[PDB]
RNA sequence: GACCGAUAGUGAACCAGUACCGUGAGGGAAAGGUGAAAAGCACCCCGGAAGGGGAGUGAAAGAGAUCCUGAAACCGUGUGCCUACAAGUAGUCAGAGCCCGUUAACGGGUGAUGGCGUGCCUUUUGUAGAAUGAACCGGCGAGUUACGAUCUCGUGCAAGGUU
RNA sequence: UAUCCUUGGGAGUCAGACUGCGAGUGAUAAUCCGUAGUCGAAAGGGAAACAGCCCAGACCGCCAGCUAAGGUCCCAAAG
RNA sequence: AACAGUGGUAGGAGAGCGUUCUAAGGGCUGUGAAGCCAGACCGGAAGGACUGGUGGAGCGCUUAGAAGUGAGAAUGCCGGU
């Protein structure tokens, strides 16, 4: 600022002021932090929406179960390319299924997020969505 | 973010010291001085395309004027009985052009005193 | 001074300002050039006989 | 989501002053004299 | 053609040019002579670069050193000094182009 | 030749000679005549009662396009007034032949 | 796309008597000669006039009681030092400075002003010396 | 890190609270960049040396020690066209002559001569002013941030909305 | 003939200038009651030059056509 | 499609072009990218594009949200002349 320079307070007005070189900016951005809120109607009327998106060009795409049974990231190229999904995607599974979650994570397009922590972003990025069965009952439930 | 901006600042000034390509002296380089008299030379010529409208029309009538003296016709006495007799409702321009060729003037000029 | 002068009243003002040849002759003994009416640094000699 | 274009008429251009002379409010930036 | 740039050699640059107006279109043998015959204060910095511009082309493209004349002689300003009202001491680059006839 | 005063001032114009006229529809590629002869000329035949009648000349038009880009800049001694605008002028390319 | 023309002009070389003429009617007639007004083509910036030889320049009169009235002012550089004189004492001593002062104030000033000056000749008597060029005489239109 | 990138960010990217200034408390700067590598110029030539020209190194010496890129003011040297009877906010329309060939286009550069033409910004009832300000170039340099009021717009739900 | 009410948002100015017409006045001389116009914020033509006078209102081109005030020997267009 | 209209400061309203940035895509660059210098092109303005030289590591484009602003004037400040 033009006070919190370490700066004179005699004339050589002040050898830190706007116009100085020597001094800061006029204005300038402050410790500041933006973080608005939608209402609660609106919070959950538009995660169906983007999900509706996908039951238009059948970019959900339903699983049952998600069967693994180990962490080998080999299976889950054989997995994309069985059900032939190219670019990022999406992996939503109900109950932390940990060889879901511990394989995948070093394939660089995809990911997985369990059932509850959706969000109306990765949705709209990752235009596509490995889904199993177990998780649709659950999303009804919250909305 | 901050912005600097430098590559925004020359490409404005440029094109200002190039249209002053050809003045007297400074007034050619230094931008604080090519600036007024960019910003005058399209103020004259937007006010002298105007007097060339009308002083190219104190060129025709003088030219016309030393070709009516060759009948002893004054110029008001000759484009008087160039709209009674004749229905031509020829330019001062296109009634100039034609002065070089003697003949083809007089030929019009004949009608004047057909009807004077 | 008042206001400035340009790049036109300013080398205009240089034209009475350059320097001339002097006169240089052709020396008698083995000389090239030199100054007329004096004595070469050269060879070092005058008229017909040199003085050194 | 490649072109997610907002509603017409929801947003407007933050006005300016003293960033032209044509734009209008520049010289005194529309405070008077 | 031959080439001497003596570069920063000090002296000020509107002092040296006020002796490259007499050694720009003259005969190579014929302004060497003329150098030595001026009172001019920088006139045996000029002589030497001279001589050496003669040096350059008869030894390395070997081009009969009493048939060439002298083509360009600019004299540009260089890098200056300032000390202390502040008192600058300028310099010269002084280069010579010598070509044949 | 005839000196022909269509959309315009009247211009002068001799046997096989382009000219610039004002932006008429024209089709550019086609022909055209106009009718409006004053004064053909040579053997003089005047231009007696508005345009000598029965005289055409025939023209091909050639090429429409544009001219020199003036650029009309304009600004008041104060106030801080300020106007700027560029400006193409349409024109039109017609050679001429077979006056009538 | 009108003519203009360019440096091809052919000057005549006309005789005009100032045998009873005034000064002002005369001067009025010449100087549109001069500057070449009479021609049917004709450019403000290429000086198509043509010569003008004057005849008898002490025959002329000019009228009123302008002979004891009329006093031309010559004043120089030097302040409180201008010099005067009348019009009886300039047609008589030298009459010839009288028709190309008068003709010099309705030129017009500048280059031209002063190049079209160079056409004028004005003798005294009745004789031109420029009968090399065979000059014709025309009359006051 | 929807932070800065050497006039920024701390005063300080570098032997900085240093150098300097002041008796003293205290004040308080400037200054980054060869190359992938040091391969950093064996030798020859002029010169007292510096600095050159060759030769070598290297992809590049136009890269040779304040060394990447290297703009503008300023200073030059060549060369096409004008200029030694001419009174001009320097330009602008008309305009030969002369020299040129383009992102091909009613081309480009100079312009003898004619017409018109009281700079720019701020301020005042009002400008040409001697009313104020600028030597020039380059850089930096002045109206929006959550907190409260009020209206318009958009959107969700709507006699129920909202945490 | 197309303007003016309401309500609400947003302001600017608060020493204007000069030339005329209806009552005076002042020295029936240069304030002032009224009213108009222009400039302020308005270029172009005319009055030699001219912020307020005369005519007139600039979207931008064209080497198109007639007029306003004012003008017609020459400078400078036209008897 | 015919009319009508377009001087303008204070001031009010509306439509636009640019400058850095982090990502959804899409795509040039060592056969030469930014930056720099040229040019006789394109658009109603702010401004764009294409050839040519110089440079030796990167940039950019319709699409959305943010912008430490886009300078000719401070008896501005630092540097250079």
């Amino acid at each position: 600022n033009r006070s919190e320079v370490r700066g004179g307070g005699r004339k050589p007005g002040s050898i830190r002021s706007p116009q100085w070189r020597g001094g800061g900016v006029v204005f300038g951005p402050t410790p500041r932090s933006y973080s608005y809120k939608l209402p609660k109607k609106v919070r959950r009327l538009a995660i169906k929406s983007v999900l509706s998106s996908k039951v238009i060009d059948n970019n959900i795409i339903v699983l049952e179960d998600l069967t693994l049974d180990t962490a080998k990231t080999k299976e889950m190229a054989a997995i994309l390319k069985g059900l032939s999904v190219e670019k990022k995607a999406l992996i939503v599974t109900a109950d932390a299924n940990e060889a879901v979650a511990l394989s995948a994570r070093n394939i660089p397009g995809v990911t997985v997020v369990e059932a509850n922590g959706i969000n109306v972003l990765d949705v709209v990025n990752h235009e596509k969505l490995l889904i199993t069965k177990a998780a649709v009952e659950k999303v009804e439930e919250v909305l | 973010p901050r912005v600097k901006g430098g590559t925004v600042t020359r490409k404005r000034r440029k094109k200002v010291l190039k249209l002053a390509k050809g003045y007297f002296g400074s007034k050619h380089t230094l931008y604080k001085v090519a600036n007024q008299q960019v910003m005058k030379s399209g103020n004259y010529a937007f006010r002298d395309r105007r007097q060339k409208k009308r002083d190219f029309r104190k060129l025709w009538i003088t030219r016309i004027n030393a070709a009516a003296r060759m009948n002893g016709l004054s110029y008001s006495r000759l484009m008087h009985g160039l709209k009674l007799s004749g229905i031509e409702v020829n330019r001062k321009m296109l009634a100039d052009l034609a002065v070089n060729d003697l003949t083809a003037f007089n030929q019009l000029a004949d009608a004047a005193k057909a009807q004077l | 001074p008042f206001r400035r002068t340009s790049k036109m009243k300013k080398r205009l003002r240089r034209t009475h300002f350059k320097l001339n040849v002097p006169g240089m002759t052709e020396c008698p003994s083995c000389g090239e050039m030199k100054l007329s009416h004096r004595v070469c640094k050269a060879c070092g000699s005058y008229n017909g006989k040199d003085i050194n | 989501l490649h072109e997610l274009k907002p509603s017409e008429g929801s947003r407007k251009t933050r006005n300016r002053v003293g960033r032209g002379i044509g734009s209008g409010n520049g010289k005194t930036a529309g405070k008077g004299h | 053609q031959a080439k001497a740039v003596a570069r920063t050699v000090r002296i000020a640059p509107r002092k040296a040019r006020l002796v490259m107006d007499l050694i720009r279109g003259k005969q190579v043998g014929e302004a060497v002579s003329i150098l030595n015959l001026t009172p001019r204060a920088a006139s045996p910095i000029i002589e030497k670069v001279l001589k050496s511009a003669i040096a350059n082309a008869e030894h390395n493209y070997e081009m009969d050193a009493n048939n060439l004349v002298i083509s360009q002689a600019f004299v540009d300003e260089g890098p200056t000094l300032k000390r202390f009202s502040q008192i600058n001491k300028r310099t010269s680059h002084i280069t010579i182009v010598v070509s044949e006839k | 030749y005839a000196i022909i005063k269509t959309g315009g001032k009247q211009i002068k114009v001799e046997e096989g000679q382009t000219v610039y006229i004002e932006k008429l529809a024209a089709e550019a590629g086609e022909t055209v005549t106009f009718e409006d002869v004053l004064f053909v000329g040579g053997d003089n035949v005047k231009v007696g009662n508005p345009t000598v009648e029965g005289a055409t000349v025939t023209a091909k038009v050639e090429k429409q396009g544009r001219a020199k880009k003036i650029t009309v800049f304009r600004y008041k001694p104060k106030k801080n007034v300020h106007k700027k605008q560029g400006h193409r002028q349409p024109y039109t390319k017609v050679t001429i032949e077979k006056i009538n | 796309t009108p003519m203009a023309n360019a440096s091809t002009i052919e000057r005549k070389w006309l005789v005009v008597d100032a045998a009873g003429k005034t000064l002002g009617r005369l001067s009025s007639e010449v100087a549109a000669i001069l500057r070449g007004k009479h021609k049917p083509t004709y450019t403000p910036h290429v000086d198509t006039g043509d010569h003008v030889i004057i005849i008898n320049a002490e025959k002329i009169e000019l009228t009123g009681k302008k002979l004891t009235d009329k006093i031309y002012y010559r004043h120089t550089q030097h302040p409180g030092g201008l010099k005067s004189r009348t019009a009886l004492e300039m047609r008589t001593n030298y009459p010839e400075k009288m028709l190309e002062l008068a003709i010099k104030g309705m030129l017009p000033k500048g280059s031209l002003g002063r190049q079209m000056f160079k056409k004028l000749n004005v003798y005294r008597g009745s004789e031109h010396p420029h009968e090399a060029q065979k000059p014709e005489v025309y009359e006051l239109r």
